[PDB]
C-alpha cells in the first residue's frame, strides 16, 4: 500500500528483468571508449606487456559519420480529410523550438550510444521562458542522456520497440554537490538532505566519482475517463476543453467572458505523472506534467526478444572476441621482440681467453682470433661455432593474428550500409513527434483556423495567470519523418526547389522560379530580386 | 548421467501476518544518532473531579511515551565460483531462495513478537472441536474482551488460526447437516468465512509460535509494588531520561519456570474500562517480557491501580486495573499446556521499523550494491556482490535490516485452546 514500496517494487522488477542486457551494453560503452583490456585483475600480479591495436574504432566512426551525414526530423502532416495546411503552425512551433544545439547534441549523443553500445534515448522537458518564448511564455526543450542502458529503465511489460506500451519508467540523475544544490532550489527540496539511490559501478571501472548525488525520477502513465466541458464560442462552434484544466482558474471566467455550457461528457485519456524518490523516501510524490506520454524516447540498433527477454545490440558486441584474441596476440609477440636473448656466437671461456676484446663489436681488427692448445689435452677440442638462434614469431601466432583481424573484419560490417540505424531513428523521431504535439497541446497555445483567419480564444484568471483553452480538434495532423531543416522558409525554400528540379520549363517553370526569388534572404542584391519577383507575380495576377 | 535443469519445486510458503502489520521507516539521519530507536506519544487520558470549590486541586499535564528500536540485519552472505557449472545454474536459485527465506524469517519473527507480547490472552478448558461453534465462541471471546477494555480498533482486526484449528472450525461449520452457503463454502474450500465473531480478517497462518506449558507454580507477589505512569526521570547526572510506558518490574517469591512469553493472572486484579474507569468482570492478564534476575520479572502491561492512593489524579488517569497488588496475592499461571497458539490483535499495534544500508556510497567503491525487493512483505535491503583478488570467484549478501515492535501488548492478544490439567 505504501507509495515508496510500490515504486521501488516496480523498480527493483524492472532493473533485475534487464539486468543481462543493461550489463552486456555497459561492457560494450567501456570496451569503446576506455580500453579493450577490460579485466580488473591486471592490477594484482606482475605487469606484462599489454598493448591496444584497435581495429573496430575506424568501423564505429565511419557508422557515426554515416549517420551524421543524414539527419532526420520530425514532419508534421494533416490528416486526410482535414484543411490543407492544418500542420503549419504545429511544424513551425516545433522547428523554433527544436532549432537549438541541445536538441542536436541529444540526438548525436542518443545515435553515437545506439551504433556503440545499442541503446541510446532522450528526453523532452518544458521550461519558463519571458526573453523569447515559443508560446505561452513557454519553451519545449530537448536534453540528452548519457548511458541510457543503465540510467533509463523501463516497464518490463513492454512489447515495443519505441516503448509505448511502457506503463511507467525510472530515470537516475547523477549531479555534483553544486548540481543538487541547483536541483533542490528548482524543484523546492531540501538540500541539506543529500539523496542517494542507486547507481553500480563495474568492477573494471577504476575511478571514483567522488562528492556525487544520485536521484531518481519515476515517470507513469494513467489512462482514465475524466470529464470534459462542452460549451458554445462567443465566436461560432462549440468547444470541448477539459474539466481539470479549467476546474476553478476560469471555469468561472468561461461565463464571465460569455460561454454557454451545453453538455458534459467523460473521455478516456492519459495523464503523466512524475515523481522524484531516493532508496529510503519520496521527495515529489505524484507532480502531474503535461503531454499524454512518457518523455522518455529510446533509440535500438539490433532489437528483439528472445524469451520474454529483451535483447539489443550495437556493432561492437560481436566484434570484441577477435579484438581480444588479436591484442593477446601481438602483446605475446611484443613480448618475444622484447625479452629474449638474441644471436651471438657461443664460446668457451678458453676459447677465447686472451682475446676478448677482439669481439666486443669494435672495428680495429681484420680478423678474429682463437686460442688453439691446451696445456693439459695438447688441443682444443673442435666444434663448429654455434649461434643464438634469431627471435622467430610462431606460424601460430601468425595465423591466428591474421584469423582474428579477418574475423572481425568480417563480422564488423553493419548491413550490406545504415538503413536498419536510420529506420530505428526513424522510429525513435515519430515516437519525439507524438511526445512533442501531446505536450504542445498540453500547454502552447494553439491556434483554430476558420474559412470565414487564425483564432487564439484564451482569457485571464483573477491571479494574472492566463489559461489556454484548446479544442478537441488537436490531432489534425500525423507524424513522419523527411530531412531536418532549421526553418519553415527554409523547408518552404527546399520544396520550391524541389518542384523546379521536376518541372519542365514551361510557364510553371517561371512561376516557381518567381516563388523561389520570393523566399530568399535578405541583403540588397537579393533584395531587388526578391522585389522584382514581388511585382512580376503580383501583376502577373 | 544427464542433469537437466527441470526444476522439482518442492515449498511453497505464505507470510501474512508479515504482509499485514504495518511497516515504518524514520529518518535515517536522525536514527543514527539516535541510537537507532525513536519515542512515540500515546493517547493522552484526562483526569475528571466534580464540585463546586476547586482550591488548590488543579492537576497538571502527563503524556506518556513508548519506544520503537531496531534489531540486527539478516543476511544472506554465500560464495559464488565461476569454473564450476553447479555454481552457475545455482546461483540465480539461491538468490531467489534468499529471497524467500527473508520473507519468511520476517514473517517469523512478526509472529513470535506478537505471541509473546500479546497481554489479552483467551484461554479454553478443551480442544475446539468439544462443542458446536465452538470456533466461533473462541473468536467472539477475543472480540468481547478488546470491546469491553475499549480499545482503538479503527485501523482493523485480525485473528490468526494455525492449521489445527482452523480445520477443527471448518469441520465444526460442516458437521451441521445444514447447507446455506457458509457451510457450502466450508465445504468446497476449507474456508470458514473471511470475517468472524466481528473481527475484519479472520486467517491462518502456518508459523504460529507453540506456547510451552508453564512449571512456574506457587508464587506470589513479595512486597506491596505501586506502579506509576510517567514520562521521564531524573538520571545519576541529573538529566531527563524518558520512560517506556509498556513495562513493568515486579518482585515475585521466586520466578522459577517462567520464560518470556508466559502468561500470567494475579488473584483479585480485574481489568478496568480504560475510558470510563468502570470494573470489568475478567481477571487482569499480563505477559512475561523478561525473566531479569531470579526474583523480579517484567510483565508487560504496567498494572496502573484505580485504588492507589501514591497516584496523583494525572497518573491515576492512565488506571487500568482495579487494585494493585498485596505483597502476597497467588499468581495464577494461565499457559498450563502445549498449545499451539491463535493470535489476534488490532492492525496498528505491530509495526516493523526499517532501515537501509547505504552501501552504494563512495566508501564501498569496489563492491557494487544495487536494491533488492523482499517479496510478499513491503521490505526492501540490499544485494552487494564482490569479487576475489585472484581465482575467478566472488561473494554475494543480501542483507535486510528491520526491527518488529509491538506498540499496543494491550491491544495485542492470545488464544489458548485446551488449557486443561
Amino acid at each position: 500500500e505504501n507509495r515508496l514500496e510500490s515504486i521501488l517494487s516496480r523498480f527493483d522488477a524492472d532493473w533485475t528483468a534487464s539486468d543481462e542486457a543493461r550489463r552486456e551494453a555497459k561492457n560494450d560503452l567501456f570496451f569503446s571508449r576506455v580500453s579493450q583490456w577490460d579485466d580488473w585483475l591486471s592490477q594484482y600480479t606482475t605487469l606484462q606487456y599489454r598493448g591496444q591495436f584497435d581495429v573496430v574504432r575506424p568501423v564505429v566512426r565511419k557508422l557515426v559519420s554515416e549517420m551524421r551525414q543524414n539527419p532526420i526530423d520530425v514532419l508534421y502532416r494533416p490528416k486526410d480529410g482535414a484543411r490543407p495546411d492544418a500542420a503549419d503552425v504545429l511544424m513551425g512551433m516545433y522547428r523554433t523550438d527544436m532549432r537549438h544545439n541541445t536538441a542536436k547534441i541529444a540526438v548525436n549523443i542518443a545515435v553515437r550510444e545506439q551504433i556503440e553500445a545499442g541503446v541510446g534515448a532522450w528526453r523532452l522537458v518544458t521550461d519558463y521562458e519571458d526573453q523569447s518564448p515559443t508560446s505561452n511564455n513557454q519553451v519545449i526543450r530537448r536534453e540528452p542522456i548519457h548511458s541510457a542502458c543503465s540510467h533509463v529503465i523501463w516497464d518490463s511489460n513492454s512489447k515495443l520497440m519505441d516503448k509505448s506500451d511502457a506503463r511507467h519508467c525510472t530515470v537516475i540523475h547523477s549531479m555534483s554537490q553544486n548540481g543538487w544544490e541547483d536541483f533542490a532550489e528548482k524543484y523546492d527540496l531540501d538540500a541539506d538532505d543529500i539523496p542517494s539511490f542507486q547507481n553500480p559501478n563495474d568492477w573494471v571501472f577504476p575511478w571514483l566519482t567522488q562528492d556525487t548525488i544520485q536521484i531518481a525520477e519515476f515517470y507513469e502513465v494513467v489512462e482514465k475517463k475524466e470529464t470534459a466541458f462542452i460549451y458554445q464560442d462567443p465566436v461560432t462552434g462549440e468547444p470541448v476543453s477539459y474539466f481539470k484544466r479549467d476546474i476553478k482558474d476560469v471555469i468561472d471566467d468561461l461565463a464571465d467572458s460569455g460561454f454557454i455550457k451545453i453538455a458534459e461528457r467523460q473521455i478516456k485519456r492519459r495523464r503523466v505523472y512524475k515523481s522524484i524518490i531516493t532508496c529510503t523516501a519520496v521527495l515529489k510524490d505524484k507532480q502531474l506534467i503535461a503531454g499524454e506520454h512518457i518523455p522518455i524516447v529510446p533509440v535500438f540498433g539490433e532489437w528483439g526478444f528472445v524469451e520474454d527477454k529483451e535483447v539489443y545490440e550495437g556493432v561492437v558486441r560481436l566484434t570484441k572476441d577477435g579484438q581480444r584474441l588479436r591484442n593477446m596476440i601481438m602483446s605475446f609477440n611484443a613480448d618475444i621482440v622484447a625479452r629474449t636473448p638474441k644471436k651471438k656466437p657461443f664460446f668457451w671461456p678458453e676459447q677465447i681467453a686472451g682475446f676478448e676484446h677482439m669481439y666486443d663489436g669494435n672495428d680495429d681488427y681484420p680478423y678474429y682470433l682463437l686460442n688453439r692448445t691446451d696445456e693439459n689435452s695438447g688441443d682444443l677440442p673442435t666444434q663448429p661455432l654455434a649461434y643464438y638462434e634469431n627471435p622467430e614469431v610462431p606460424q601460430a601466432n601468425a595465423y591466428m593474428l591474421e584469423a582474428a583481424t579477418s574475423a572481425v573484419k568480417e563480422v564488423a560490417t553493419l548491413g550490406v550500409e545504415t538503413y536498419v540505424f536510420q529506420d530505428n531513428l526513424a522510429t525513435a523521431m515519430r515516437r519525439d513527434g507524438e511526445i512533442y504535439q501531446s505536450i504542445v497541446n498540453d500547454i502552447y497555445d494553439v491556434p483554430r483556423n476558420v474559412t470565414i483567419l487564425m483564432a487564439e480564444v484564451v482569457d485571464l484568471a483573477t491571479g494574472e495567470k492566463q489559461v489556454l483553452n484548446d479544442i478537441r480538434g488537436r490531432y489534425e495532423c500525423y507524424t513522419d519523418v523527411g530531412p531536418s531543416f532549421q526553418s519553415m522558409k527554409q523547408q518552404n525554400r527546399a520544396e520550391i526547389l524541389e518542384l523546379l528540379g521536376k518541372t519542365p520549363q514551361g510557364t510553371p517553370e517561371y512561376q516557381l522560379l518567381l516563388l523561389q526569388y520570393f523566399t530568399l534572404l535578405d541583403g540588397k542584391g537579393v533584395e531587388m530580386m526578391r522585389d522584382y519577383a514581388n511585382k512580376q507575380l503580383i501583376q502577373m495576377g | 548421467t544427464l542433469a537437466v535443469d527441470e526444476i522439482i519445486e518442492t515449498i511453497s510458503a505464505i507470510t501474512p501476518m508479515a504482509q499485514k502489520a504495518k511497516k515504518y521507516t524514520p529518518p535515517a539521519a536522525s536514527m543514527q544518532r539516535s541510537s537507532n530507536t525513536i519515542w512515540m506519544p500515546v493517547e493522552q487520558e484526562s483526569p475528571t473531579q466534580e464540585g463546586w470549590d476547586l482550591t488548590d486541586k488543579a492537576t497538571g499535564l502527563l503524556e506518556l511515551n513508548v519506544a520503537v528500536n531496531m534489531g540486527e540485519p539478516d543476511n544472506d552472505f554465500f560464495q559464488l565460483r565461476a569454473d564450476d557449472l553447479r555454481d552457475e545454474t545455482a546461483y540465480r536459485r539461491r538468490i531467489q531462495s534468499a529471497a524467500r527465506k527473508l520473507a519468511n524469517n520476517v514473517e517469523l519473527k512478526v509472529a513470535n513478537m506478537a505471541a509473546e507480547m500479546g497481554s489479552l490472552v483467551i484461554t479454553s478448558p478443551d480442544a475446539i472441536g468439544t462443542n458446536t461453534a465452538d470456533a466461533w465462541n473462541f473468536v467472539a471471546d477475543a472480540e468481547e474482551i478488546m470491546f469491553s477494555r475499549e480499545l482503538n480498533r479503527d485501523m482493523g482486526t485480525s485473528y490468526f488460526f494455525n492449521p489445527q484449528d482452523y480445520k477443527k472450525a471448518g469441520y465444526d461449520l460442516t458437521k451441521r447437516d445444514i447447507f446455506g452457503r457458509i457451510p457450502e463454502e466450508a465445504y468446497r474450500d476449507g474456508t470458514i468465512q473471511r470475517q468472524v465473531a466481528g473481527f475484519d480478517d479472520v486467517l491462518r497462518s502456518p508459523k504460529l509460535p507453540v506456547l510451552t506449558k508453564s512449571t512456574a507454580t506457587g508464587i506470589t507477589v513479595s512486597g506491596a509494588q505501586s506502579f506509576k505512569p510517567v514520562a521521564w526521570q531524573l538520571d545519576n547526572d541529573g538529566n531527563k531520561v524518558n520512560v517506556d510506558n509498556r513495562f513493568a518490574t515486579v518482585t515475585l517469591s521466586a520466578t522459577t519456570g517462567m520464560k518470556r512469553g508466559d502468561k500470567i493472572s494475579f488473584a483479585g486484579v480485574k481489568f478496568l474500562g480504560q475510558m470510563a474507569k468502570n470494573v470489568l468482570a475478567q481477571d487482569a492478564t499480563f505477559s512475561v517480557v523478561r525473566v531479569v534476575d531470579g526474583t523480579h520479572v517484567e510483565i508487560t502491561p504496567k498494572p496502573v491501580a484505580l485504588d492507589d492512593v501514591s497516584l496523583s489524579p494525572e497518573q491515576r488517569a492512565y488506571a487500568n486495573v482495579n487494585t494493585s497488588l498485596a505483597d502476597a496475592m497467588a499468581v495464577n499461571i494461565l499457559n498450563v499446556k502445549d498449545a499451539r497458539t491463535n493470535v489476534f490483535w488490532a492492525d496498528d499495534a505491530i509495526r516493523i521499523v526499517s532501515q537501509p544500508i547505504p552501501a552504494n556510497h563512495e566508501l564501498f567503491a569496489g563492491m557494487k550494491t544495487t536494491s533488492f525487493s523482499i517479496p510478499d512483505v513491503g521490505l526492501n535491503g540490499i544485494f552487494a556482490t564482490q569479487g576475489d583478488i585472484s581465482t575467478l570467484s566472488g561473494l554475494c549478501r543480501i542483507a535486510l535490516w528491520y526491527g518488529v515492535n509491538a506498540t499496543r501488548p494491550e491491544a495485542i492478544g492470545v488464544g489458548l485452546p485446551g488449557q486443561t490439567a
